[PDB]
RNA sequence: UAAGGUGAUAUGAACCGUUAUAACCGGCGAUUUCCGAAUGGGGAAACCCAGUGUGUUUCGACACACUAUCAUUAACUGAAUCCAUAGGUUAAUGAGGCGAACCGGGGGAACUGAAACAUCUAAGUACCCCGAGGAAAAGAAAUCAACCGAGAUUCCCCCAG
RNA sequence: UUUUGUAUAAUGGGUCAGCGACUUAUAUUCUGUAGCAAGGUUAACCGAAUAGGGGAGCCGAAGGGAAACCGAGUCUUAACUGGGCGUUAAGUUGCAGGGUAUAGACCCGAAACCCGGUGAUCUAGCCAUGGGCAGGUUGAAGGUUGGGUAACACUAACUGGAGGACCGAACCGACUAAUGUUGAAAAAUUAGCGGAUGACUUGUGGCUGGGGGUGAAAGGCCAAUCAAACCGGGAGAUAGCU
RNA sequence: GUUUAUUAAAAACACAGCACUGUGCAAACACGAAAGUGGACGUAUACGGUGUGACGCCUGCCCGGUGCCGGAAGGUUAAUU
RNA sequence: UGAGCCUUGAUGGAAGUGUGGACGCCAGUCUGCAUGGCUUUAAUGUUUGAUGUUCUAACGUUGACCCGUAAUCCGGGUUGCGGACAGUGUCUGGUGGGUAGUUUGACUGGGGCGGUCU
RNA sequence: GCUUGACUGCGAGCGUGACGGCGCGAGCAGGUGCGAAAGCAGGUCAUAGUGAUCCGGUGGUUCUGAAUGGAAGGGCCAUC
């Protein structure tokens, strides 16, 4: 009554079930040529290495992707116009590219698919609000201003 | 007679009934076979239980790095 | 070691020896047909038949020598199925069978007694089977003791009929 | 010898010679005898071996009570009485003997039970492969032809050749009588008798093993042995019997 | 036709025929601790067991008892928990 | 389909017209549903016992085919059929002259039958 | 009529048995009933109405209780 599948099949358990088991049921289908479990100490603890290792994220990974609103907020003010004239309108257009391309100031570069603005950005040019939208776990901020030329 | 993991028994009794049967017991035991082993592929064993109950507390390998070498 | 000596039932014949290789005794060897675990195959035991090698060779023959079965290991080969195994060959080791008792172990009676007979006894005896040694077996406390302590096993005398 | 009782015509012995039955071990208890004495005595073992050493231990000098316990007393009972058992009985250790105990237990003897082997060269079945059956008789099925039927059945002859068929040698078997009965013979001889192409008979070899086999069945046969073979063993079974 | 080899050859055993009953094949059944073998290289017109014993005319009544076959609702009931 | 824990239920968003199940001392209330302005006891979750369904994957195969192999054995493999059955081990109720070990008294004008054993 | 002597603990000394055992019994101790009292009562007029041992069951008792305290179990007494 003890197994370890992490390849659940309608058993009541995936991942392993490290609780009670059934028993009888695996000495011939699922340990031989199914999915061998034997949920007898060596085997166990070896699933840690295959899953203790996933949840490290929340601190190792995170890290490596967590900082965005650190990163980057006193970023220098973001200056790329869009267009202002039309007697007090604009050509430019203001979505995605401008947006995330509005930081390659000395080369740097990201992707248009960390954003948070549900409306589509007004034709406007005061201060564009930016808030970066890299992951759930971590948010972000960042500012756009449309000029005349 | 066989059991190979655990030795076996086969050893005699004599079985009383009320006061006293001077007759006799003996052959016990089980058998079964087609032992899926990890490795390579099974060979059929011919344990039974507590022979069969064995290789589970034990390994399946252990259990047969015996029957093997020895 | 030695003057005698060639085993015995009977000499006898033909002989060997007396100084130190005649005997005779002891040790190490050489040889040692056929059967018999018998082992090349077979077989009503001491017989029958073959394969592959040898030299002497008028160079056909001769006899000789090796060829059983298992197990361990080594190498080479190797199916259904890529693989890998199963299997096959070879070779080096080793075993095999006898053996009086004691010894360990597996299996295990009945007559008999109980003044009958089932429990019980005879007795784990008889016997059968396997194994090993020169002895075997057992053996350094999950022993005993009783608030004191002893201190592996084994065998002897008491405890006790 | 056995019996109330035997010359008994009840048992045993032809005779002689040799052999033939109360032993032995340890334990226990008496008797005699010896040693020592309220003490006697060691066992194994050591050994300068029958010494000497060794007193572990056994027995006796205290008993009563189921016992705790008490103690020349003690149980009994509520009893301090009486009553039961004890209390100025010498034991102990050898040696020899009487008896007993455990043993084969004075000696000889069963019918049997159990264990392990040897036996199907006899015999009972069965398997494989070979052989035998002089002679004479009857004469089925089938068929040919004539007849006959619309066609068949039916029929008559001739051919044909069957059959656990007939008679009868070999061969196989045994119903009767005589003889034999210390035989010629541990089942036969003589004169008859039954089967004799069949569930037949026979040579050679093989296969069934003892509580087992085989059996046209008698408990018959399984090597002159069978309501459980022969050989060895448990085994000196047991024998309130002779 | 067979039988008590060695006191019984028969009215006894066998027999062909009949009946009951079991067996679906890895058959029932038997030998065997088992493997395996016979049954049978057969397969229900087959094989086994029991009784009767050519053939002819037949084979009556009883299922209370015992045995066997079916049912199995209800009562009693083992190990086991 | 029982039974355990116990989870939601009936005793101990705002009126009116109706429907179903509840039960009766009965003349009745309970209780879900439109428009309208703790235990007595049920359902789902589950735990475990029952029968019955189906599956494959232990297990069987005296079906076929492929090798070992110019085998009827055996083993491995593929495949089919059966299937948690069958069958085996331990335990347990039957039945059990198939077999085995035994018992089945004595007195007595022989013994047996009858009768009697204090 | 009144009652529980169909009592408890012992028993001089006898009778009868191979033995196991069986029977008779005055008297003594503690407490009873009946009688005013002497006294009588330890079952029925007497003689048949019975079963040894083992294995246990029930109640009582600090008899014992395997290191010790308990306990189980054993003894003892009563009884089935
Ligand atoms: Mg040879
Ligand atoms: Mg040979
Ligand atoms: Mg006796
Ligand atoms: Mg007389
Ligand atoms: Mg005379
Ligand atoms: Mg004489
Ligand atoms: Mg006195
Ligand atoms: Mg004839
Ligand atoms: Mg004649
Ligand atoms: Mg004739
Ligand atoms: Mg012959
Ligand atoms: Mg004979
Ligand atoms: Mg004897
Ligand atoms: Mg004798
Ligand atoms: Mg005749
Ligand atoms: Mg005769
Ligand atoms: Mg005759
Ligand atoms: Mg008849
Ligand atoms: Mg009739
Ligand atoms: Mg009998
Ligand atoms: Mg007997
Ligand atoms: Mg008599
Ligand atoms: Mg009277």
């Amino acid at each position: 009554m003890q197994v370890i599948l992490l390849d659940k099949v309608a058993n009541l358990g995936s991942l392993g079930d490290q609780v009670n088991v059934k028993a009888g049921y695996a000495r011939n289908f699922l340990v031989p040529q199914g999915k061998a479990v034997p949920a007898t100490k060596k085997n166990i603890e070896f699933f840690e290495a295959r899953r203790a290792e996933l949840e490290a994220k929340l601190a190792e990974v995170l890290a490596a992707a967590n900082a965005r609103a650190e990163k980057i907020n006193a970023l220098e003010t973001v200056t790329i116009a869009s267009k202002a004239g039309d007697e007090g309108k604009l050509f430019g257009s203001i979505g995605t590219r401008d947006i995330a391309d509005a930081v390659t100031a000395a080369g740097v570069e990201v992707a248009k698919s960390e954003v948070r603005l549900p409306n589509g950005v007004l034709r406007t040019t005061g201060e564009h609000e930016v808030s970066f939208q890299v992951h759930s776990e971590v948010f972000a901020k960042v500012i756009v201003n449309v000029v005349a030329e | 007679m066989k059991k190979d993991i655990h030795p076996k028994y086969e050893e005699i009794t004599a079985s009383c009934s009320c006061g006293n049967v001077m007759k006799i017991r003996s052959t016990v035991g089980h058998d079964l076979n087609l032992d899926v082993c990890s490795k390579c592929h099974p060979f059929f064993t011919g344990k039974q239980r507590d022979v069969a109950t064995g290789g589970r507390v034990d390994r399946f390998n252990k259990r047969f790095n015996i029957p093997g070498s020895k």
